[PDB]
This record gives C-alpha cells, structure tokens and sequence, in this order.
C-alpha cells in the first residue's frame, strides 16, 4: 500500500477505511501486517484490486 | 633492527583517540594483510564461535557497490553503442575490468614459473646428495661440494612455496573480485533496462528467460572470469612443462604426455555417461517423489484404507528396482573413473619410464626420476582442465 | 659432590664471562624447570578448581601460537636431548637438565591451555618460567659459542648448538605471546584499574599506565 | 540475541556407519589403506630402481624393475576400484536403502496428528532431497574424505621414515592445521549459506518487477526500485566476498603448512646428509611426498566441509 511512499498513520487509516479494506483486513492474522504470499496467492482477486486502489489513493 | 621495524609496520593496529554493519576490513589492512588474507580472521572466529547472520557481515570494499560498477560498466557500454558499427559487450566489459584480469594474469605468469621452479629444486637437490656422497665415499680434490648448499636448497624450496603461494592467491583475489564486478554491473545493468524496456518487447522475450539472463548468463559470465586466465596459463603452463620434462627425461617424455593427451578424450567421454546417468538417477528420484507425494497428500484415506502396506510396496519397488539399480550402476562407473584417476598418474610415469630405459643409453637416475614424477603430476591439471576452460567460453559466449 | 664431569666446574662465571655449562644447566634452566613443576602444578590445579567452566575468552592465533610453539619446544629439547653424546650422557647436570625441563614443558603446556580459559592475566609462572628458559638458553647459547671462538669445538656439535638457537627463538616467542598479546573477549560508569588486568611483566614495568599516560597527554 | 555454534553430531556419523554394515566400512577403509600402500610402495620401488641404476652407469635388468614396479602401480589400481566398489555396492547402497525402509515405515506408521503438526513440503523435502543426498553426495564424499586422510598419513609416514624427526615438525603443524580447519569446517559453512540465502532474493525482486514493471514506471518509483534490485545484489555480494575469501584464507594457510612441511622434510633430510646415512633415493622420495603434500592438506578440509553439508541430512 504504501509503495515507498512515507507512512503518515492518520493517511494510512483514512485509506484503508475509504477503500473498504478495513473488513478484509480484519482476516488477516495480522492485519496491515500480514506478508501476501509469494505470487500474491495469498489473498483474493477483488481484494488484490482494492489493495492496489489502497496504494493509488495512498500515493 | 629489520625485522623489529617490519613487525611494527605489520602487527600493531593503528589506535584512535576519542545498529549499522561494520565497514570490511579489506580496506584497513596492510598489504601484509592482503597478501596473507588475514583480514578475515575476524570473520572466521566469529562464524567458529556463533551462526553468522546477514548483520554479522561486513559490508562491502570501496568499489563494490553495484550502483558504482553499473555507472562505471554503463560509461563505457555507451561509449561503445555510440562510437562502434559493431558494438560488443565483450570488449565493453574488457575496457571496465580488464585491468585487474591483467594484473591477475601477471600473478598467474609467477605463480606458474614458481610452480615448475619447484621440480627443478628437488631436482638439484637429488643432483646436489648424489654429489655429495659420491665425493664422500671417496674421502672415506679441493673446492669439495658444502653441505649449506643443501640448507639453501631447502630454504630456498621454502620461498619458492611462499611466493608461489602469496602470488597465487593474489591471483585469485583478483579474478574472483573481477567475476564479482562483471556479475554486480551487469545485474544492474539488466535490471535498469529491463525498467526501459518495451512491453512488447518484453513479451515477445519471456520473463522466465528475461529472469534468466541474471539467474544464468550473468553466473556463467562470472564463472568464465574465474577460468579466462587459463586460456594462456594453461598452454603456458604446458609448454614450460614439457620444456622442463624433455630437458629431463629426453624424448621419452612424449610417451606420457601422449598418455595424458589420449586420455582426455576417454575422461570426457567418461564425464559425459556420469552426467547423463546422474540426470537420469534423477529422473527416478522425481519419479519416487512423485510417489511420496501422492502417498502423502492422500494419507488421510491411505491410513483410512490401510492400503499403506501396497502403497509402500509400490513405493519400494520404484526405489529398490529402478533407482538403486540406477545408483549401483553409477556406483560402478564411479568406480571405473575413480581407477582412471588412480592409474593414469602412475601409467604415464611408468611408460615413460620404460620408453627411457629401452631408448636412452644414460642411467634413470632419481634426480631424472622423481622431479618426472613431479612434472607429471603437475602437467595433469592443465590437460585435464583445457576441456572445462573452452566449455565455460563458449557458454559465456 | 660433584655431579659435573666438566673441567669448568660449578663455578658460576668462567674464565669468560659466561656462566659455565654446568652452572647454566645445573641450576639456571634446573631450577627453571623446578620452579614451573612446583608452581605451575600449583596454579593448575587452582585453575581447575576455581570453575568447572571458563570465562569464555576467544580462542586465537595467539593460543594456537603458543600451543604450537611449546610442543615446538619440545621438539627441540628431545632432539637435543638426543644429541646427547656418551660423555654428556655422564654429566649429570645435562642429563638433569633435560629430564626437568621436558617435565617443565609438559606442565607448561597444560598451563597454557588451563589458563587461557580461566585467568583474566597471562600466568605469572608462565611469564617468568618462559623468561628464565629464554634466558637460561640465551645463556647457553652464548657459552656454547664462546666456547667455539676460543676453544674451537662445540660442547654438543654444531647439531646442539643449532638445537639451542631454536630454543632461544622458540622461548623468545612464546615469553613475547604471553607477554604482549591481549586476551580477546567474545560476544557512564568508570572503567576498571588495569592493574588488575595487568601480567606480572606489566605490573614490573608498570606498563599499565601507558592508557592514562596517553589520555593526559591528549585531553585534560 | 545470537546462538551459538554446536560441536559435531558424532551421533549421526555412527548412525550413518551403522547404515552402512560397519564391517563393510572396515573393508572400505581397508582397500583405501592398500591402495594407498601399494601406491607408496611404487613409489619405494621406483627409489630402489633408481638407486640401482644409479650406482650402476646404466639400466640394468630393466624388465624386471620396470615389471615390478608397474605390478605396483596396478595392484593401487585395482585396490581404488575394489575400495570403489566396495563403498557403493556394499556401504552406500546398503545405507541408502536401509534409511529410506526405515523412514518410510516411520512416517507411514506415525499418527495423524504427525502429518497435521507438519507442513507437507518439508515432509517431501526430506523424502527427496536428504534421501538423493545420502544416495549419492554423502558416500561420495566420505570417498574422497579417507581417501585424502589416509593420502596424508601415509605422505607424513613417508617423509617420517625417511627422517624421523619429522613427526617434531608435524605435531605443531598438526595443530595449526586443526584450527584452521575447525574455523573453516564452520564459517565457510556459514558464509557459503549466507550466500545462497541471499542469491534468491535478486531474482525473487526481478520476478516481481517484471510483473510489475507498466506500474512501476506509473508511480516513476523506478529510481526506488533500482535501488531495491542495487541494495538486493550488495546484500548477496557481501555474503559472497566472504564465501570466496574464506577459500582465500584458509588455502593460504595451508600452502604455508604444506611449504613449511617441505621445509622441514628438506631441512631435516639434509641434515641426514650431513650425518652421512642420506642416499639420493630417500630424498627423492621423501620430497616428492612433501612437495604433494599441501593440495591433499586441501581436499582433507574441503572433503570435512562437504560431509558436514551432507550428514545433517542423515540427521533428518
Ligand atoms: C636503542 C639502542 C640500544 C637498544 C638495545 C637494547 C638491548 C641491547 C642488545 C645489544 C647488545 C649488544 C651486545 C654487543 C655485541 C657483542 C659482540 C661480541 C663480539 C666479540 O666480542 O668478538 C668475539 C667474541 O667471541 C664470541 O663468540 C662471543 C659471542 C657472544 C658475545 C657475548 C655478548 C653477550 C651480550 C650480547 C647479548 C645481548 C642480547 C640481548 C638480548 C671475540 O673475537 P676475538 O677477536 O677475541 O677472537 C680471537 C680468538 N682467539
Ligand atoms: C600439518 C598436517 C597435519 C596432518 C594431520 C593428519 C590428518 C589426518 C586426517 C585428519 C584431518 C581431518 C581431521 C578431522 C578433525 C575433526 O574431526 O574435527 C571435527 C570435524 O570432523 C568432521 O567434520 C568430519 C570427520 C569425519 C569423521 C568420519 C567418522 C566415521 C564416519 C563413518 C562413516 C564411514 C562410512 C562411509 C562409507 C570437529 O570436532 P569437534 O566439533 O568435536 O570440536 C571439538 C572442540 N570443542
Ligand atoms: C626472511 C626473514 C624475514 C623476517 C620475518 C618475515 C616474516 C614476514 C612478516 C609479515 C607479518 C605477517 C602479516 C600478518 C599481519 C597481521 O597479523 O595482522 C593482524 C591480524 C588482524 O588483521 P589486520 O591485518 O586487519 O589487523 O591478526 C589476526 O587477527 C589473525 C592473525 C592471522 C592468523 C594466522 C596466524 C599465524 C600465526 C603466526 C605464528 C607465530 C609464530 C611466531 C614465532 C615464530
Ligand atoms: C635475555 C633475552 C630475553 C628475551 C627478551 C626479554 C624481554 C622481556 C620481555 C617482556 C615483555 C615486556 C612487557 C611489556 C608488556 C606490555 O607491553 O603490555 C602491553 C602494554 C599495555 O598494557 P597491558 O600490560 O595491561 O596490556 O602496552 C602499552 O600500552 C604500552 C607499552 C609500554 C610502553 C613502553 C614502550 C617500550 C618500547 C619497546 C621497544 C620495542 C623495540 C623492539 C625491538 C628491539
């Protein structure tokens, strides 16, 4: 999400709840902090897409 | 006084007055240091005492950064595109790096001339205790041979040993830093154009060959750098042999250099079946592990059916008939090239030895014998290796 | 009485400076090697005692060094003790010598791997046992070739007097790995006084003090 | 915050000696002794022939010393293809498949909360890899271990009977050579880990940028994820400047053990001489020993570090 951009909390927060991500965040074990697997076949399709709209928005 | 003032010079650090990882001591040790590679003793206790881990590391010298060598590589590759009809890669790398390649073929010209030095020192040494009990059986006129030139001898097969030594891994140094600056700029360099390159491009070449390109050809690159220096010190390295064993032996040395020639087509040959059968030794132990895997991703029903017992009985029957009949007969040619190795060392030694006695009317003597049995052995490695060296060239072309 | 079969007797100077051959071996190097048995023994046993375990100090080039370096030693004192020719054989001082020296470097060499675990200082019996042996063969070195300038024979063959070279070197580096080398340690207050820190060679020369002598002379 | 290095698990060597029938190993490592004596004892023989021509202006009797000494060379022939043989048909093979009917009756009788506990891969990992191992590089390399180590003995034995007090200058060798072996056997190890650790992770990253690569220079995070492959790369050359230089290190070492050896064996030899009991033969021989000496003081450490990369898969 963050994508080498600096990470501001109160941004980041207002990015993951306007991308709706907050629920699909709650699943994971960790979170924000929760490693994708490798390929990226760790999480689904929709939410692969609004986790790139999270680092678009984040940007 | 000397020798007190080069071990100040040498041993004592230099003191200092009043999270990150530690700056590489190649840079803050003398050439003493350098030479003997001693600067890593550091390293080597604290990977003896602890499991090294990628902070225990030193980073790197001055000029190993990938950053510096890509810059540096990238000069002269456009210096190339731009100024070459037929712009080569090969001699854009060579302008980057060939100097240390260059200074590494110099130590390799000493350490070759040392290497076939030190038969000619056990030579005269025979030569010299022959002399000096043939003149000692006879006191027992003037100018009678000194038993110090037999300490000298010896002392100086002593410095023969350590220059060859100091030289040769100064040699080493250099060649292998040069296959790491070849691999840290060339990496780089694929990397930054691939962040250029067009997406048809890109399609058109795939990026498992795109991933490729530094997986593979940048290692064989590297490894080729490891091997360049052979493509003279080899053929130096012969010819000095063969100088050295016809002085010695006549032309009966050519019995075993012959032996050694005719032998190289036979060892790859050889190589070539230990390779393919290894492949297919590991062809059957894919097809085992396919067996493993279904047997364990359908072990819930497997133990549900106690069908255990036949499916370990099939397991056995793929290992103990294909894969261990496939071992055993490597095992056997393992044997065959291992008796190679033992014999032709001795055979070419032993028909050149008779080709000697039943040619020549001079004595085999031990000064003519034992420096033949050292020249061989020495002379061994070049033929033996030849075929490997134009091997990793043409891969790295 | 006289366990000496030398002309130049017991008598502790020659007619040359030197100390005799009977002096150097007779007591020189055989109360060296008396002192290392009963105080070397001593402090190895306390050093076994003291702890089951060591403080953990970073085995080196410097203990490997001095390791091979005194069986070194003793390579050289048997091959010396070798080149003993018949009449030496009936000179009891060299034959004593012998014997007590190379029981001398047995325990030397346990104390060497003892102590470099278990003492903070290089030992003091292996500094002054190294310093008497580096000594006592100095000594002997000196009268073997003062005897071969005037006399013109060496009193061992010009094979024991090279043999006593090595030793004098041998002993010369392994009284400078205990002297100088520290003892590396691996993985606001003021520090501690080296005097405690300091082998029995620093605490004669009071070289302990060259930290502070630097650092006034630096800073205030 | 660091753990510490682990003596050897002498344990699994046993283990591994026990899989091969320990008998077999006995005849092994015999055939290696007779190998490497016959091939000594060529060398003797050759010392002998070439004594005798010496003394004796010309060859004489060739056939005879030239007979001889090739039934020499032939009988340390054949004795490497019977210790060959005899290693894999009897020792290898015998372990290999000892080990695998006891791991697979093992994991096939343990319960199911075994394969639960467990990730499957690292189950097919140890069927695959650590068995293709102890198939093949494990036997090897205890070969090329004895092989080298009995090479060495019998070079010292040698040199040791041609100037006795040599075994004086092989004692403190032996110790310098023992710990530059022991800081080799575990830093190369660790060092040589370090770097194929760190090799995975450039083109891990080149993967993931060609994946990427139209969003990458979207966002014109280029420059950052340059500097992602650049710091990637000088993180696994400095896991390999010391893989390479631990090499360095510690083959110089042991060509300054194998040149102060050659001094020795020269110097104590021409001592011999001057003693007036040294014939040309016994230096010769002793010499050229002493002269080979250092590349087999080489493959004894190398050969260590490769059966300790190979045994921990007998220890899984
Ligand atoms: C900062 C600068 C200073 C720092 C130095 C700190 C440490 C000092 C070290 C230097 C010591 C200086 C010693 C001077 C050298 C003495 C040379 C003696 C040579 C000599 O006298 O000639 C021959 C002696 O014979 C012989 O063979 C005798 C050989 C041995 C002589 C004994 C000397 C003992 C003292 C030397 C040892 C010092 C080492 C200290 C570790 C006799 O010849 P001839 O003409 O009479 O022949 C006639 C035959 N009929
Ligand atoms: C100058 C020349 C000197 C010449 C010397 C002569 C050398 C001769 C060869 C010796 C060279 C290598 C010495 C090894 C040092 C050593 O052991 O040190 C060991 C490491 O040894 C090894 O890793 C490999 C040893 C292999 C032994 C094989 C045992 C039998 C196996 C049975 C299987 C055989 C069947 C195969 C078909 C570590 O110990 P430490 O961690 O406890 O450390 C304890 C410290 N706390
Ligand atoms: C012909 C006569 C010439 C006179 C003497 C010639 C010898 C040449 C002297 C060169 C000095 C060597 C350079 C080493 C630099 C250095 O140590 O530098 C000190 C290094 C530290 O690395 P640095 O160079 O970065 O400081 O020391 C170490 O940490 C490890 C030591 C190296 C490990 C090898 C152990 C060798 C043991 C030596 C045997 C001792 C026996 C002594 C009595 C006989
Ligand atoms: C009869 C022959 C005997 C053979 C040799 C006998 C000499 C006895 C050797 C004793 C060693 C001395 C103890 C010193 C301990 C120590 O240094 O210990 C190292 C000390 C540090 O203090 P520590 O003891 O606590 O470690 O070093 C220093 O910080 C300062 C050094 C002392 C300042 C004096 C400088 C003297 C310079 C010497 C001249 C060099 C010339 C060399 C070539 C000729």
């Amino acid at each position: 999400i963050l994508f080498g951009h600096r990470y501001d909390a109160e941004f980041y927060e207002k990015t993951i709840k306007a991308c709706a991500l907050t629920i699909d965040l709650a699943i994971l074990m960790d979170g924000d902090k929760t490693l994708v697997g490798e390929k990226g076949i760790s999480l689904s399709g929709g939410q692969k897409a609004r986790l790139s709209l999270a680092r678009a928005v984040y940007a | 006084t000397c020798a007190s003032i080069l071990l100040l010079e040498a041993l004592p650090k230099k003191p200092l007055m009043p999270t990150r990882r530690k700056p590489n001591p190649y840079d803050s040790a003398n050439i003493f240091s350098r030479i003997t590679f001693s600067w890593m003793s550091g390293l080597m206790k604290t990977g003896y005492e602890k499991y090294l881990v990628e902070a225990d590391l030193y980073k790197l010298p001055r000029n190993f950064s990938s950053e510096e060598l890509s810059q540096k590589l990238e000069k002269n590759w456009e210096n190339e595109l731009k100024q070459k009809s037929n712009p080569s890669l090969s001699w854009a790398i060579c302008r980057t790096f060939g100097s240390k390649m260059l200074l590494a073929a110099f130590f390799k010209a000493i350490h070759d001339v040392l290497a076939f030095t030190q038969p000619q020192l056990l030579r005269i040494l025979i030569k010299f205790v022959t002399d000096y009990n043939s003149e000692r059986q006879d006191d027992h006129h003037p100018q009678k041979l000194p038993i110090v030139r037999g300490f000298l001898i010896a002392f100086a097969m002593f410095l023969v040993g350590f220059t060859q030594t100091s030289v040769l891994h100064q040699y080493f140094l250099n060649v292998f830093n040069t296959g790491m600056y070849i691999k840290s700029a060339l990496t780089a360099l694929i990397y930054q154009k691939s962040l250029v390159l067009s997406n048809e491009a890109s399609g058109l070449s795939s990026t498992g060959d795109i991933v490729n390109l530094m997986s593979v050809d940048v290692q064989k690159l590297q490894d080729l750098t490891q091997w360049l220096n052979l493509i003279w010190s080899g053929p130096f390295q012969i010819i000095i042999c063969l100088y050295s064993l016809y002085k010695l032996l006549g032309n009966s040395m050519w019995v075993g250099v012959i032996i050694l020639v005719i032998m190289m087509p036979l060892n790859s040959f050889l190589m070539r079946i230990q390779k393919k059968l290894q492949k297919s030794q590991m062809k059957y132990k894919d097809e085992r592990t396919r067996v493993i895997s279904e047997i364990l991703n359908n072990i819930k029903s497997l133990k549900l059916y106690a069908w255990e017992k036949p499916y370990r009985e099939k397991l056995e029957e793929v290992r103990n008939n294909k894969e261990l009949k496939n071992l055993t007969k490597l095992g056997c040619y393992m044997a065959v090239t291992s008796f190679q190795f033992n014999i032709v060392p001795f055979l070419v030694s032993c028909c050149t030895f008779a080709v000697f006695v039943y040619t020549e009317d001079r004595a085999l003597t031990t000064d003519l014998v034992f420096p033949a049995l050292t020249l061989f052995n020495l002379l061994s490695f070049p033929l033996m290796i030849i075929p490997m060296v134009l091997n990793s060239f043409i891969e790295a072309s | 009485c006289k366990l000496c079969r030398s002309p130049e007797g017991f008598g502790p100077i020659s007619f040359y400076g030197d100390f005799t051959q009977c002096f150097i071996d007779g007591v020189i190097l055989n109360l060296s090697a008396i002192f290392m048995i009963t105080f070397g023994i001593r402090d190895l046993v306390n050093l076994c005692k003291k702890k089951h375990s060591g403080i953990k100090y970073r085995r080196n080039w410097i203990i490997v060094s001095r390791m091979a370096l005194v069986l070194l030693e003793i390579a050289f004192v048997s091959l010396a003790s070798l080149n003993i020719s018949k009449e030496e054989a009936e000179n009891f001082t060299i034959v004593s010598q012998y014997a007590s020296t190379m029981l001398s470097l047995f325990v030397a060499l346990a104390l060497h791997w003892i102590e470099y675990d278990r003492s903070v200082v290089a030992n003091t019996v292996l500094l002054f046992y190294w310093l008497f042996e580096t000594f006592g063969n100095f000594a002997k070195l000196i009268n073997i070739l003062i005897r071969h300038t005037y006399e013109g024979i060496w009193y061992s063959g010009q094979t024991g007097f090279i043999l006593t070279l090595f030793q004098v070197i041998t002993c010369a580096s392994i009284l400078l790995l205990e002297a100088l080398p520290k003892k590396p340690l691996m993985p606001t207050r003021r520090k501690p006084n080296p005097y405690d820190s300091a082998n029995i060679f620093s605490r004669i020369t009071f070289s302990w003090m060259s930290g502070l002598m630097k650092t006034g002379y630096e800073k205030y | 915050e660091h753990r510490e290095q682990g003596k050897v698990k002498w344990n699994i060597y046993l283990e591994y000696a026990k899989a091969c029938n320990p008998k077999s190993v006995c005849v092994f490592i015999l055939f290696i002794v007779i190998s490497m004596f016959l091939s000594v004892m060529g060398n003797v023989w050759l010392k002998h022939w070439s004594e005798v021509n010496s003394r004796y202006g010309s060859n004489p009797n060739a056939a005879r010393y030239l007979a001889i000494y090739f039934a020499l060379g032939i009988g340390s022939a054949l004795a490497t293809l019977i210790q060959t043989i005899v290693l894999w048909v009897f020792c290898t093979i015998h372990a290999s498949k000892y080990l695998h009917n006891l791991m697979t009756n093992s994991v096939l009788r343990a319960p199911m909360t075994f394969f639960e506990t467990t990730p499957i891969g690292r189950i097919l990992n140890r069927f695959s890899n650590d068995i293709y191992k102890v198939d093949a590089l494990l036997g090897r390399t205890f070969s090329q271990f004895f092989v080298n180590a009995v090479k060495v003995t019998f070079t010292i034995t040698v040199i040791c009977a041609t100037t006795w007090q040599f075994i004086f200058i092989i004692i403190p060798l032996s110790v310098f050579y023992i710990y530059y072996q022991q800081y080799y056997l575990r830093t190369s190890r660790e060092l040589r880990r370090l770097d194929s650790i760190t090799r995975s992770p450039i083109y891990s990253h080149f993967q993931e940028t060609l994946g990427g690569l139209a969003t990458v220079r979207g966002y014109s995070q280029q420059k950052r994820f340059s500097h992602i492959n650049q710091c990637r790369i000088d993180n696994n050359m400095s896991a390999f400047y010391p893989s390479i230089n631990a090499n360095r290190w510690l083959a110089y070492r042991l060509e300054l053990i194998g040149s102060i050896i050659i001094l020795g064996a020269a110097t104590l030899s021409v001592f011999r001489l001057k003693q007036g009991t040294l014939t040309a033969g016994m230096v010769g021989l002793s010499l050229s020993y002493a002269l080979q000496i250092t590349q087999t003081l080489n493959w004894i450490v190398r050969m260590t570090v490769e059966v300790e990369t190979n045994i921990v898969s007998v220890e899984r």
